[PDB]
């Protein structure tokens, strides 16, 4: 049994439920994790007087309110 | 209760347990 | 004398886990105990005298800062307020006791002293709590005596039911503790500080209340929360005794009772779903234990609706807190002592007679019973009394279905409180065991808890027993009259034929059940999917064979 | 005291045989020692049933069923008596 | 209805152990003993009235339905004797099993006591 | 417990009671006439 | 109408309802008398003639 | 039997003669029904270390307290501290430190 | 098996099968658990969309 | 040991344990005991419950016998309102 | 409020200060409130004896209280129309 | 009464299950699951269908009073105002969300000091 | 200034505690970083936006779906 | 059913219905006191010309 635990990398196979719970549920989530942290993200910009911000490929943008401005 | 009371003698002399499983040897310090 | 109250118990647990409790023994542990428990309740009753009754808050610092990064301060810091004296003085009489009722009960046990240190540390760690003038204090006593509650319910270690309701609570409560942490973070970052007479709010978030009452209803068993209460009976009579009495429990209260920064609505339907729960639930079962629980629970209800209803309701809940805790641990007390007498029998439907027992626990029961259910001029009569008054005229008119669910939920504990009695006693006997163990040191105790009885009666918790609420004559006499329905209903013992619901009752509404397959195993096959689906298959990088 | 959490044989024969003679079919000078329930008593298998919960009461134990099912005369729920360590 | 083991019972055995449990469920939904008494001498006198059957198919029908009513009055807190199986007292503290004491180990084949590699 | 078709009639006939009793409460005169008249007796002795 | 049918039980422990073994009315509200009368001798030594 | 036995204490009077608990474990708090010979004058010491510990604390305690308003009448505090502040009635009249009233409106 | 004809053999054999759940099922409960125990998500995401529908509105008519 | 001796089978009730210490009923003896420091601790506590809520009640019990309306309302009228 | 106003306060705000009254009770019986607290929190056991006219005075007071909030009440709904007046 | 003899747990003699994860085997029989009531019988044979088709009208049967009380009666309801106050004191006490004193009908600014009553959640910029 | 006011506190140490919140707001907000929002622990951005949208909906002629504003939410501001 | 030997007059049946009277009467008058408590406080202050002389 424990070598077979240590071992169950061969009992992996594209069946309808594994790949039904990967989408669902690995993929799911990642997604709405992703989209939260966006969320949250932006609402921390706006509740400190920012304007947009340029995340990762979003055009460019203000990035780094300066020290030295009153926002 | 030993000796009828809860003032009576003690019952246990020598070592209870062995620390670190270390165990004298002839009198000999450890 | 301030810092006894607190370090004394704490030392004394040490020295009777410490390895010198080797060279002493088990008669010398209980002594050692016995005499840390009797100072720690005389510093406690000197405080006590002094705070509430000329008005002497003292504040302490004790070990500098406990850690200051930021604007974050932290320190080990000590206040004594009236709220600090009233919870010292309840917990400090309840455990000792608690620990004279230990010293005897287990006297067979094996490993006595580390029961018997483990005791104190609970008790030591709820004077810490209740010593804590700033929140992380506070998280300190929570997170102690919930390890001293795991370490002295898993005693028995050889047994799987109490292993399991340990770690069953130990989760229930852990989840109570993030709502409290996450409520923490709220509350200093938007307050500035943790001391709680730094913390006056006129209008929070919401989220501050909410998360800090979830927090709390995990620490009093409330609903949702309540299904591990029941399971702690597996551990040892004392541990269940203090665990109901003023500890744990009480926190919970004690710690809303402190903020007074709740939502009325929400804590009046929490309270008096609660209540209406475990009145419904005390009286559909035949284990003497868990009927103690739920009354605790039902109890800890009162107190929610109280205390939701206001400031004055707060320090209502506060003395009935203060008085509810002397007769839980009696009736805990009692009924540990006539289920040794009984063999270890654990259920109702094996006693009966006046053969098995003392005549001092029997009278110790009675009065207890007594107390607890409203019987007039007692002291749950008070308490309860002033609750149900100022329930009956509040400003919401949510309370109003408040006020009869907690009407309902007094009567159903007359009614298994008369029967818990009357199966001990008046019934015929049906059992097989006779050994009535008449020792000194356990009727002590039951005296000294009988003693505070009185003295909650004969002196006042607060200002408020005697102050005269104008109701119609009829509506002050109403609980009085329920008393008497559920007297009557009990002594005669009848049922009904609606089998259903009785299988329906008996099940406490099958809420382990809801809760072993709705979060649990789905956790589980959740576990399963991530390691071998994900790590081992899909984030799983194989080999090249060559 | 005696016996490694077990009884006497004798005090275990006087309950079994004390608690044997509560039948109204049952003739007193009949019950003996290792005594069939059926053939010599005449006992029906409610009777079988009555009396092994009854013992059950008398010593405080919890039998099996299986092992209450092999019981059938006095002198097998003598000795499983005399093998059990938890009877009072 | 019985689980699958009782179901492979002898008649005899399956009815009395039909009976026995149903014995037991009464103490279980008794208030007391003295309330089961009667309860005792009725649940008796039911089987008398059906010893002298013999057509196998009312027999089986008979005791599928007693069967039935059994299984749906399984009682939630059964009672049972502390130090039994299920019972409250029962996994206390038993007798600690034989276990072997290495004396000294430390003192064995010192400066080599580490791990190999 | 105990199945008494007595407490059932018992619970009845109290249900039925406490109604008359309500009733009987709702149309009672004020509590300050009462007081008053009570004085009045009280008066006269 | 015959009852005595299958080891009748209420005979086999009859024995539980021994006088020693059943619940004493003699001492069910002890020291309540001696509260009764010390409540009266208060009454009538404070409120009643004073 | 084996040598080491003979260092070994046997079980003690409180332990029940029928268990065996495989006597050589070191416990950190004695083990089972643990009972020594001197064990009254182990307690009497203990308690002389409470008592002391007990002076200490209470020596620490008076030192660090901090009391920010009057109290509302006569304490026990006083006879060992004298940091606290003199009384101040509910009425605002200041009282001596015997918590009673002063001359000119007492008596 | 010294004990057995005192506290029971081990003839009788437990029914389970050690399988995962029901997928529906399992999603299903999955989804509740999520709703019920990521409530301030939803609170916060849901005050966003009723300030930003308030700022839409004072938008349309503003401009006009 | 057990405070209820059991006998069985009808057997002669042993001498020893017959008395004004034994008392007998089916064949089963139980004794008659007295303790002292139980009985009087009782008596001690159950006096002072009863005198404590014999007190409380009679310093309270207009105030329950009429309801607060009425008592406060029978003063008002007749002992005046300031 | 205006057909029954509030009766002039009798206590200042210095006095309940010295008293440490709660800032919750400070209504309109205020000095009944301070002397019923002053009064019981130095009798010792023996409070509701020696303290009786105190208590009664101050359950008096707040039994003008409710009479005023209870007619304040019903003068409200008449105005509303509530109540048929 | 310590030292009771306890049955034991033989160890296993055929292929374990794959998930055997979640049999809590403590070395004494009888052993259980890793939480009661998830796999194998329930005391008193009661299913999940029993219990889920009762709960949903129970908690209806609760929730029904809450609902109709909140929703179709108001603070006129009390033959009473709440506890006056002067206003240099109720100015402070009525600022709390939580104060019952905001339910005074006769309040001269009733309906604005009921309109500062609102909880929000999400702290506004 | 708590701990000597005692009850009166709700109307003794208000400036002090102004004080305090002032200092706190201070110690945060300036330098504050990169990514971390403004902080108020007086909630004073929250009832200044909650004015201005009172003000906003009293020009719009629509009833408020929001709290009104609070003059004070904490026993400092 | 019997009652038990010591307290047999529980089980007359007189007993049992009189506490399902006085048990029914309580639970009804649980939701019957209420409005007829607020009731006869407003009429406490309702009827007197101390502050209502209209209503006499
Ligand atoms: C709460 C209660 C729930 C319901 C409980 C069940 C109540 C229903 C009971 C009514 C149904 C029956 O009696 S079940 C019917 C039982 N009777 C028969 O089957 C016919 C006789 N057949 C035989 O083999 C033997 O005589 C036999 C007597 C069996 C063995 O006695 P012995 O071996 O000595 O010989």
């Amino acid at each position: 049994w424990y070598y077979r635990r240590d071992h169950f990398e061969n009992e992996f196979v594209w069946n309808y439920r594994t790949t039904i719970e990967a989408l669902w549920f690995l993929g799911g989530f990642t997604a709405a994790a992703y989209a939260l942290s966006v969320f949250a993200f932006r609402q921390a910009d706006r509740r400190s007087g920012y304007p947009k911000r340029q995340i990762l490929g979003d055009e460019p943008a203000m990035v780094l309110p300066d020290e030295r401005q009153f926002y | 209760y030993p000796g009828g009371s809860f003032w009576s003698e003690g019952t246990q002399t020598g070592k209870n347990g062995f620390l670190f499983g270390e165990v004298p040897i002839n009198g000999q310090p450890r | 004398m301030f810092l006894l109250s607190v370090f004394f118990p704490l030392l004394g647990g040490l020295v009777n886990t410490s390895p010198i409790a080797r060279f002493l023994g088990h008669r010398g542990s209980s002594i050692i105990a016995i005499g840390c428990m009797v100072v720690a309740f005389i510093s406690s009753v000197v405080i006590y005298y002094e705070v509430v009754f000329m008005g002497c808050a003292v504040s302490v610092d004790v070990f500098g800062t406990w850690f200051s990064v930021g604007t974050f301060h932290a320190g080990w810091t000590f206040n004594f307020d009236l709220l600090t004296a009233n919870m010292l003085f309840t917990v400090t009489g309840v455990s000792m006791a608690v620990h004279m009722y230990a010293c005897d009960y287990m006297r067979q046990d094996p490993h006595l002293n580390l029961f018997l240190g483990y005791l104190s540390y609970f008790t030591g760690f709820m004077c810490v709590l209740v010593a804590a003038d700033n929140l992380l204090v506070m998280l300190v006593g929570w997170e102690g005596i919930g390890v001293c509650s795991y370490l002295l319910i898993g005693y028995w270690s050889h047994r799987l039911s109490a292993v399991k309701s340990a770690q069953k609570a130990i989760l229930v409560n852990r989840v109570s503790d993030g709502l409290l942490m996450w409520g923490v973070l709220w509350v200093w970052y938007h307050l500035g500080s943790l001391e709680y007479d730094l913390l006056n709010v006129y209008s929070a978030s919401g989220f501050v209340g909410l998360s800090i009452l979830i927090g709390a209803m995990g620490k009093s068993a409330q609903i949702l929360f309540h299904v591990w209460l029941a399971d702690a009976m597996e551990g040892p009579t004392p541990v269940s005794a203090l665990i109901h009495a003023a500890t744990l429990v009480t926190a919970g209260v004690y710690l809303l009772v402190r903020l007074h920064i709740h939502d009325e609505m929400f804590v009046i339907i929490v309270g008096s779903l609660t209540a209406f729960m475990a009145g419904v639930f005390g009286a559909t079962q035949s284990d003497l234990k868990r009927v103690i629980a739920y009354s605790t629970c039902s109890q800890l209800g009162y107190m929610m609706v109280s205390l939701g209803l206001g400031e004055t309701g707060g320090e209502a809940s506060m003395g009935h807190l203060m008085t509810h805790a002397s007769f839980k641990a009696a009736l805990f007390l009692a009924a540990g002592m006539v289920i040794s007498g009984n063999g270890g029998n654990q259920h109702i439907a094996r006693y009966g007679g006046s053969a098995h027992s003392a005549m001092f626990t029997m009278l110790t029961l009675m009065v207890a019973s007594l107390s607890l259910i409203g019987w007039p001029e007692l002291s749950g009569f008070y308490s309860k009394e002033t609750i149900l008054n100022l329930a009956a005229i509040c400003a919401d008119p949510i309370a109003d279905v408040a006020h009869t669910l907690l009407l309902l939920t007094a009567m159903l504990t007359s009614a298994y409180t008369t029967k818990l009695f009357y199966q001990c006693f008046m019934v015929d006997f049906s059992g097989s065991s006779v050994t009535p163990v008449r020792n000194v040191l356990p009727i002590l105790a039951m005296a000294i808890l009988l003693l505070d009885i009185m003295l909650k009666v004969w002196v006042g918790t607060n200002l408020l027993s005697g102050m005269l609420f104008f109701l119609p004559w009829g509506v002050k006499t109403l609980p009085f009259g329920l008393m008497v329905a559920g007297i009557l209903t009990a002594t005669a013992a009848v049922g009904s034929e609606r089998f259903t619901l009785i299988r329906f009752c008996g099940s406490r509404w099958g809420f382990d059940q809801l809760f072993a397959r709705s979060p649990v195993n789905p956790i589980f096959d959740l576990g399963r999917i991530t390691w071998a689906i994900g790590d081992r298959g899909l984030l799983s990088v194989g080999n090249l064979r060559a | 005291g005696f016996g490694g959490g077990f009884l006497d044989k004798d005090s275990v024969t006087e309950r079994v045989l004390h608690v044997t003679k509560h039948f109204e079919k049952i003739d007193a000078s009949k019950v003996s020692p290792a005594a069939s329930f059926e053939k010599d008593l005449g006992l029906d298998s409610l009777d079988v049933v009555e009396l092994v919960m009854a013992l059950e009461e008398e010593f405080g134990l919890e039998i099996p069923d299986a092992e209450a099912d092999k019981i059938a005369s006095v002198g097998d729920a003598i000795n499983y008596i005399c093998s059990n360590p938890m009877a009072k | 209805m019985a689980s699958e083991v009782v179901l492979a019972l002898p008649h005899k055995l399956r009815v009395m152990r039909m009976y026995r449990t149903g014995l037991k469920e009464l103490i279980n939904w008794s208030a007391n003993r003295h309330e089961w008494y009667p309860r005792a001498y009725a649940l008796r006198q039911e089987f008398e009235d059906s010893k002298a059957l013999t057509d196998r198919e009312e027999i089986r029908k008979k005791l599928e339905h007693g069967e039935e009513l059994l299984a749906r009055f399984r009682h939630w807190e059964p009672l049972i004797k502390p130090e039994f199986v299920g019972g409250t007292a029962y996994s206390i503290n038993p007798a600690q099993p034989k276990l072997k004491f290495i004396p000294n180990y430390d003192a064995m084949d010192e400066y080599k006591k580490g791990d190999h590699l | 417990g105990v199945f008494s078709r007595y407490y059932n009639t018992g619970l009845l006939c109290g249900v039925a009671v406490a109604s008359g009793i309500s009733i009987w409460w709702y149309n009672r005169e004020s509590i300050y006439v009462r007081v008053k008249s009570d004085l009045e007796k009280e008066g006269k002795t | 109408m015959p009852k005595v049918v299958g080891f009748q039980w209420e005979r086999y422990e009859a024995w539980r309802h021994h006088p020693l073994l059943q619940f004493n009315k003699r001492n069910a509200f002890p020291g309540v008398g001696i509260g009764f009368a010390a409540f009266l001798a208060y009454v009538a030594y404070d409120k009643s003639q004073p | 039997e084996p040598s080491w036995a003979k260092q070994l204490a046997p079980k003690s009077g409180l332990c029940p003669p029928e268990f065996h608990y495989n006597r050589e474990i070191w416990y950190p708090h004695g083990g089972f029904y643990c009972d020594p010979k001197g064990w009254r004058k182990n307690t009497l010491l203990t308690l002389g270390g409470i008592g002391v510990l007990l002076y200490m604390t209470f020596s620490y305690s008076t030192a660090n307290e901090v009391r920010h308003m009057p109290p509302k009448g006569w304490i026990p505090s006083i006879m060992w501290n004298s940091n606290v502040p003199d009384p101040v009635d509910f009425r605002g009249r200041k009282l001596n430190r015997d918590g009673t009233l002063p001359e000119g409106e007492s008596s | 098996t010294s004990l057995d004809h005192v506290f029971g053999d081990n003839s009788n054999k437990l029914n389970y099968n050690f399988e995962p759940m029901g997928m529906g099922s399992l999603f299903i409960r999955t989804m509740v658990m999520v709703g019920v125990f990521f409530f301030p998500v939803f609170i916060m995401i849901n005050d966003d969309y009723k300030y930003t529908s308030f700022l839409d509105k004072v938008a349309a008519a503003k401009a006009a | 040991a057990n405070a209820y001796h059991r006998t069985y089978n009808g057997k002669p009730v042993p001498p020893e344990l017959q008395g004004a210490d034994y008392i007998t009923y089916a064949g089963v003896t139980m004794k008659k005991e007295f303790h002292l420091f139980d009985t009087v601790l009782s008596k001690l506590i159950g006096a002072g419950a009863t005198f404590t809520c014999l007190y409380h009640f009679y310093l309270n019990a207009e105030e329950h016998w009429h309801g607060d309306i009425y008592f406060f309302e029978k003063d008002v009228q007749q002992n005046g309102w300031d | 409020a205006d057909r029954f106003p509030p009766p002039p306060m009798k206590a200042t705000q210095e006095q309940m200060d010295a008293a440490d009254v709660p800032y919750h009770y400070r209504d309109y019986c205020a000095h009944m409130y301070i002397d019923y607290k002053e009064c019981r929190l130095t009798s010792g056991f023996s409070w509701r004896t020696k303290c009786a006219h105190e208590l009664h005075a101050y359950n008096k007071c707040e039994y003008k209280e409710f009479k005023r909030r209870v007619a304040i009440a019903i003068e409200e709904k008449r105005r509303r129309g509530l109540i048929a007046a | 009464g310590a030292g009771a003899p306890v049955k034991l747990a033989p160890r296993p003699d055929k292929p374990l299950p794959t998930w055997y994860e979640l049999w809590w085997d403590n070395g004494y029989y009888p052993g259980q699951p890793a939480a009661d009531f998830m796999f194998g019988a329930w005391p008193g044979n009661m299913t999940e269908t029993y219990y889920l088709r009762f709960w949903s009208v129970f908690g209806l049967a609760l929730a029904a009073p809450f609902y109709y009380v909140a929703n179709f009666t108001d603070e006129t309801r009390m033959p009473m105002v709440p506890q006056q106050y002067p206003a240099e004191v109720r100015d402070v006490l009525v600022q709390r969300r939580n104060s019952m004193l905001k339910h005074d009908f006769s309040a001269p600014d009733f309906k604005e000091v009921k309109d500062r009553a609102k909880i929000y959640w999400t702290p506004m910029y | 200034c708590v701990r000597a006011a005692g009850t009166a506190r709700y109307h003794k140490c208000t400036e002090v505690m102004k004080r305090l919140q002032a200092a706190v707001r201070v110690a945060s907000n300036v330098d504050r970083g990169p990514l971390a929002r403004k902080r108020d622990v007086g909630f004073i951005y929250h009832n200044n936006r909650l004015r201005e949208l009172q003000q906003q909906a009293a020009e719009l002629e629509i009833e408020n779906p929001f709290p009104a504003p609070a003059k004070q939410a904490t026993g400092g501001y | 059913v019997k009652p038990p030997r010591v307290f047999p007059i529980l089980g007359s049946p007189g007993y049992q219905f009189f506490a399902g009277l006085w048990t029914g009467a309580m639970l009804t008058f649980i939701f019957t006191s209420k409005p007829l408590g607020r009731k006869e406080v407003e009429d406490l202050v309702k009827y007197d010309p101390a502050y209502f002389p209209e209503y006499a």
